[PDB]
């Protein structure tokens, strides 16, 4: 009942977290993504997170334990769309900038390109104004 | 290219664990 597709899609968001490609999840990889999302969390519900999922105690989160936990809350993912928007979108202004996707990209340790960056607006800006506003995102999301 | 999709599942998975700590502390 799990689905092939939703699987992939819990792993690459896993990978997401682990930058460095160990199969864990510990607290620096969480505290840079939430950062990098636009959130300033203590060190202290970091460890809080990471404990609430941790079932033997090793003070990361692995791939199974990170699906146990997406697993059981898959009730429906259009505000999260928007909400995805929001955070990009830092000075609100309704349309995502190369910087505005850059510093989140950079935060992220994606470790991607100016070049790189200029080129993921690119496919996704259609009208051609340089920027990618929500309904753009949209199609670029799914 | 299949970076941005995860970004949306990351953040429901920040929302799920920050409710796992809320749901303990009440
Ligand atoms: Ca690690
Ligand atoms: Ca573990
Ligand atoms: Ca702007
Ligand atoms: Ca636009």
């Amino acid at each position: 009942q799990l689905t092939e597709e939703q699987i992939a899609e819990f792993k690459e968001a896993f990978s997401l977290f682990d930058k460095d490609g160990d199969g864990t999840i510990t607290t620096k990889e969480l505290g840079t993504v939430m950062r990098s999302l636009g959130q300033n969390p203590t060190e202290a519900e970091l460890q809080d997170m990471i404990n609430e999922v941790d079932a033997d105690g090793n003070g990361t989160i692995d791939f199974p334990e990170f699906l146990t936990m997406m697993a059981r809350k898959m009730k429906d993912s259009e505000e999260e769309i928007r909400e995805a928007f929001r955070v990009f979108d830092k000075d609100g202004n309704g349309y995502i900038s190369a910087a505005e996707l850059r510093h989140v990209m950079t935060n992220l340790g994606e470790k991607l390109t100016d070049e790189e960056v200029d080129e993921m607006i690119r496919e996704a800006d259609i009208d051609g104004d340089g920027q990618v506003n929500y309904e753009e995102f949209v199609q670029m999301m799914t | 290219d299949d970076i941005m999709p995860a970004v949306k599942t990351v953040i429901r998975s920040i929302r799920i664990l920050k409710f796992l700590v809320a749901k303990r502390k009440f």
